[PDB]
RNA sequence: GUGAACAGCCUCUAGUUGAUAGAAUAAUGUAGAUAAGGGAAGUCGGCAAAAUAGAUCCGUAACUUCGGGAUAAGGAUUGGC
RNA sequence: CGUGGAGGUCAGUGACGAAGCCUAGACCGUAAGGUCGGGUCGAACGGCCUCUAGUGCAGAUCUUGGUGGUAGUAGCAAAUAUUCAAAUGAGAACUUUGAAGACUGAAGUGGGGAAAGGUUCCACGUCAACAGCAGUUGGACGUGGGUUAGUCGAUCCUAAGA
RNA sequence: GAAAUUGUUGAAAGGGAAGGGCAUUUGAUCAGACA
């Protein structure tokens, strides 16, 4: 099963780098059917794909 | 064309081939001349090398600038529990050299030896000697006549002994078995000695004593494949040289068009037979003697075992032989101590030593303390303790 | 026969990693553990819990803790029938300190 | 068909082939030979153990500068190896021979491998680039593999000639006398 | 961020995690380091290597086309709070 | 003595097996060679008189093709680095997803272009070859889809020069 | 569907090459001729 496409698609749709799209491993059968950006948009809207937080770079030691 | 400058060759052609020995137990190639006027005795002894330590003694050597002054000397300790006699072998002279004609064996053999006779003890039925043993049943008939036969013939008698490796901290259960030539009395007195000692046991003090010069036969430590520099003591080629530099630059002239037997080459180093001689006995210790490692002058009750015990060996709970300096072979290896082949009249040999102090601090680091007691005295109470 | 047991061991990773090249130390630890499981449970099939992976790599390649407290579970196998009926699953045990514990059986219920 | 020389009751044999197989011809030659004449069932368990590195395949021809292993002792050999890809192709054909045997209705308990022969398929060409702008060949050495399994059959009885005896006048007279004399 | 800095070293965003693999760690290598005492005796030759180094202050010779030579040479200092 | 072609002849051999090839089977010849048997084979071929020449190989660092020993050998070691589990699949060190450990460190292993390439882009299918291990993956293979301008370029202008 | 070269089977020889000459033993194999 090959979610490579849907992950790139995810990155583009959310506005984020692929390094941060989360493709949920228990919904792999559903994700794989998402050929379109419309179907990824629905997949993002309901949590089958999430944005994944930035890695903090605190400035507290600088400050 | 002719060297250029003259220099001695590297290393000794009389220790070739530099191959691994055929066995861990180096062979005794020679026994002391026989003098059948003295009482019958062993002429050598097995043990295991334990470790080394340091000694202090006054020197007796008129004319030396250290006459009557203390010296510190290195020494080795080899674990030496009694040996047990289990057989006799009788040799005869022939125009082809010495040949054995029979071996007579004790009736009971410890599993320790029996184990030597096997490669897979655990699986085996251990049937070794179980028919031999039955020969004793028949009154003794066939055993006497082999004994008889050794007496009638036999130019020399050697006895078959083995080590009590279980009285030793080693892990290797399988004992060491060997022929020691008997040297007192008539041939017949020898086999009488031998028969008498079957299943019975023999102690170093019955064979060695203080200040005696003895030899040590053992297999040298192993180092596996060694290049030419360190194996032969060859000179490192210069830093600029291509294709590497721990080598010999010229491996021979153009003629003979063959590499010669006498040039240095990479190959095995160590695990050699050696027969090292003239090691004075400094102590003949007794296993059943606290104050083993104590001295006339010291007096503190303590044994030779260092704090934490001999590194990589264990404890010594048996008699031992303390020998000046060092000996071939490593910690744990079987080792034949042999009686000297000549009476040495050296003055150096002859000197009668008396240890004033035996080091007993740990060898597992910079030992600061001889005993736990001394160490408590100095440190006082710690967070554990009382 | 079978047997189905859970125990908790502490493995000395320190003497097993002694000398090992820095970029193989956390990798060796995975193999070392696997080997440690087979030696106790007799089983050729050893799976490590992903958490145990994390515990192992918690400090990067060359910074493996000297002592891990493991829980090992011999389980029977199901599906496409394997070579052997049994297998072990290894888990981390959340302990304050993996220092000072002895091997211990875990009562099955 | 048309296999190599066989000497065997085809009524009691079965057989199999793979042509043009991309396995090393030399390694699978040594492993075929390791099996030649074996009780079928013994051989199969044996290849399985090879794969497990529990026993090895003796290398007897294609073997110079091979390594050494204690696992050659049972074959009286110091060089032996563990050719995975070879072993798996051979047991492939082997398992096939079995099937064909079951089909023919042959007793699977008597099966020994009575013929096993590998030789050279056409090589397949690839190339490698060498220093100073040069090209060299980089080639596969595939193998043809064929084997035959046969039901083992005991005995053989006797029966052959009778050696027609021919001897002169002086020779049959001594004989006539040997009886006239004794028994 | 450190810092004189688009240096080196560490990091966020993005992007990689591609380079046959496993097991051992003999000789000899390649690449990276260290060595008591001596200190170029090595060598065609100090080749290689080692030593030096930032900044603040002090202090700087022959000679000169008066511009230099000069960071001459030689010294001290330097963290944290 | 032997070979390719030619004139003559034997109303020559042959699909009931010509030629060719194989053969530590036979026989003739000092030899070049000739004859037979057996196996393989499938459409043509030979004896004798004579005519004719692109007419006889071991070599030429000969020509073209094929093939060995070398040898399962040299090697597949630059660019810090990999790990656990799931999923898929006949098959998973190498695919996908999750986790973790790291790297490039904005003078980028980021985001775009000029020249050059030309479909490599994208999707679905998919592994015989190819990607100096592998392969379910791919810039591979099969089948399709895809490049929209009054304002971005060309087009206009002039430069060295043609 | 030759040869080089290769696998299997069968037979034989092999103390630092192999192959060759004259001769015979031994094994295998075979023509002829007797009437
Ligand atoms: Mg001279
Ligand atoms: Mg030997
Ligand atoms: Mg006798
Ligand atoms: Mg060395
Ligand atoms: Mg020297
Ligand atoms: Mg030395
Ligand atoms: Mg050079
Ligand atoms: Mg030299
Ligand atoms: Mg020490
Ligand atoms: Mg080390
Ligand atoms: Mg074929
Ligand atoms: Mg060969
Ligand atoms: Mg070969
Ligand atoms: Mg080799
Ligand atoms: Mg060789
Ligand atoms: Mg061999
Ligand atoms: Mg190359
Ligand atoms: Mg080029
Ligand atoms: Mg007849
Ligand atoms: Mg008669
Ligand atoms: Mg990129
Ligand atoms: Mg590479
Ligand atoms: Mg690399
Ligand atoms: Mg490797
Ligand atoms: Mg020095
Ligand atoms: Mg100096
Ligand atoms: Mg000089
Ligand atoms: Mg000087
Ligand atoms: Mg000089
Ligand atoms: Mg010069
Ligand atoms: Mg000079
Ligand atoms: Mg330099
Ligand atoms: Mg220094
Ligand atoms: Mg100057
Ligand atoms: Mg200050
Ligand atoms: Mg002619
Ligand atoms: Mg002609
Ligand atoms: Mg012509
Ligand atoms: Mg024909
Ligand atoms: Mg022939
Ligand atoms: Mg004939
Ligand atoms: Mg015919
Ligand atoms: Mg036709
Ligand atoms: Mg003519
Ligand atoms: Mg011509
Ligand atoms: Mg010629
Ligand atoms: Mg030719
Ligand atoms: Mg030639
Ligand atoms: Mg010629
Ligand atoms: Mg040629
Ligand atoms: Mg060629
Ligand atoms: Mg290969
Ligand atoms: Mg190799
Ligand atoms: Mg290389
Ligand atoms: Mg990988
Ligand atoms: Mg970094
Ligand atoms: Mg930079
Ligand atoms: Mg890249
Ligand atoms: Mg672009
Ligand atoms: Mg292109
Ligand atoms: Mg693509
Ligand atoms: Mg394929
Ligand atoms: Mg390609
Ligand atoms: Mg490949
Ligand atoms: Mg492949
Ligand atoms: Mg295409
Ligand atoms: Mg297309
Ligand atoms: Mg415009
Ligand atoms: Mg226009
Ligand atoms: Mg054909
Ligand atoms: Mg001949
Ligand atoms: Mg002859």
């Amino acid at each position: 099963a090959n979610l490579r496409t849907q992950k790139r698609l995810a990155a583009s749709v959310v506005g984020v780098g692929k390094r941060k799209v989360w493709l949920d491993p228990n919904e792999t059968s559903e994700i794989a059917q998402a050929n379109s950006r419309n179907a990824i948009r629905k997949l993002v809207k309901n949590g089958t794909i999430v944005k994944k937080a930035v890695t903090v770079h605190s400035k507290s030691r600088t400050r | 064309s002719h060297r250029k400058y003259e220099a001695p060759r590297h290393g000794h052609l009389g220790f070739l081939p530099r191959k691994r020995a055929a066995s861990i137990r180096a062979r005794v190639k020679a026994f002391p001349k026989d003098d059948r006027s003295k009482p019958v005795a062993l002429t050598s002894f097995l043990g295991y090398k334990a470790g080394m330590t340091t000694i202090v003694r006054d020197l007796d050597r008129p004319g030396s600038k250290f006459h009557k002054r203390e010296v510190v000397e290195a020494v080795t300790v080899v674990d030496t529990p009694p040996v047990v006699v289990v057989g006799v072998v009788g040799y005869v002279e022939t125009p082809r050299g010495l040949r054995s004609l029979t071996t007579v064996w004790a009736e009971h053999l410890s599993d320790e030896v029996k184990r030597r006779f096997y490669k897979n003890w655990y699986k085996s039925k251990k049937k070794a000697f179980t028919k031999y043993s039955a020969k004793y049943a028949q009154d003794g008939a066939g055993i006497e006549r082999e004994l008889a036969r050794i007496k009638k013939y036999a130019s020399v008698v050697r006895v078959l002994v083995h080590t009590q490796i279980r009285k030793t901290p080693l892990a290797q259960k399988k004992a060491h078995l060997a022929e020691i030539q008997l040297n007192g009395g008539s041939i017949s007195e020898k086999v009488d000695w031998a028969r008498e000692h079957f299943e019975k046991t023999v102690a170093v003090d019955s064979v060695f004593e203080q200040n005696e010069m003895i030899d040590a036969i053992a297999v040298t430590k192993g180092h596996g494949f060694e290049g030419v520099t360190h194996r032969w003591g060859t000179k490192k080629l210069p830093r600029k040289t291509h294709r590497g530099l721990r080598k010999v630059a010229c491996i021979g002239a153009w003629h003979p068009a063959h590499v010669m037997w006498s040039v240095a080459r990479a190959g095995q180093r160590g695990y050699h037979s050696r027969t090292s001689i003239n090691h004075k006995i400094y102590r003949v210790g007794k296993g059943d003697d606290e104050a083993n490692g104590a001295t006339s002058f010291d007096r503190t009750k303590k044994t030779i075992t260092p704090m934490g015990g001999f590194v990589h060996y264990g404890e010594i709970k048996n008699d031992f032989i303390m020998v000046k300096g060092c000996i071939p072979g490593n910690r744990k290896r079987i080792v034949t101590l042999r009686k000297s082949l000549y009476t040495n009249t050296s003055r150096k040999a002859l000197e009668e030593v008396s240890l004033k102090w035996i080091d007993t601090a740990s060898k597992f680091g910079k030992g600061r303390f001889q005993t736990p007691a001394e160490k408590h005295a100095f440190m006082g109470t710690l967070k554990k303790d009382l | 026969l079978k047997d189905v047991v859970t125990r908790e061991y502490t493995i000395n990773l320190h003497k097993r990693l002694h000398g090992v090249s820095f970029k193989k130390r956390a990798p060796r630890a995975v193999k070392e553990i696997k080997k440690f499981a087979k030696l106790h449970m007799g089983t050729d099939d050893v799976r490590l819990a992903p958490e145990l992976n994390q515990a192992i790599w918690k400090r990067g390649v060359k910074g493996v803790e000297y002592r891990l407290r493991l829980r090992i579970s011999r389980k029977r196998n199901e599906e496409e029938d394997a070579k052997n009926p049994l297998f072990s699953y290894v888990e981390p045990v959340l302990v304050a300190s993996a220092k000072g514990l002895q091997t211990v059986v875990v009562e099955e219920d | 068909a048309r296999y190599g020389a066989t000497s065997t009751n085809p009524a009691k044999s079965a057989s199999a082939r793979g042509s043009y197989l991309r396995v090393s011809f030399k390694n699978t030659r040594e492993t075929a030979q390791a099996i030649n004449g074996w009780e079928l069932t013994k051989a199969q368990k044996y290849l399985e153990q090879v794969l497990d590195h529990q026993r090895a395949i003796p290398f007897r021809r294609f073997n110079s500068s091979i390594g050494r292993t204690a696992q050659g002792k049972e074959f009286g050999v110091t060089k032996a190896r563990w050719p995975a890809k070879s072993v798996k192709f051979v047991q492939g054909l082997l398992q096939n021979a079995a099937a064909n045997a079951e089909a023919k209705g042959l007793d699977a308990t008597k099966l020994y491998v009575s013929h096993i022969q590998v030789n050279q398929a056409p090589k397949q060409r690839r190339r490698t680039y060498r220093a100073h702008g040069r090209i060299n060949k980089y080639e596969s050495s595939p193998s043809h593999i064929e084997l035959v399994v046969t039901e083992k059959e005991e005995a053989v009885a006797k029966a052959a000639e009778k050696k027609v005896v021919r001897l002169t006048s002086r020779q049959r007279g001594r004989i006539a006398a040997q009886k006239r004399i004794a028994a």
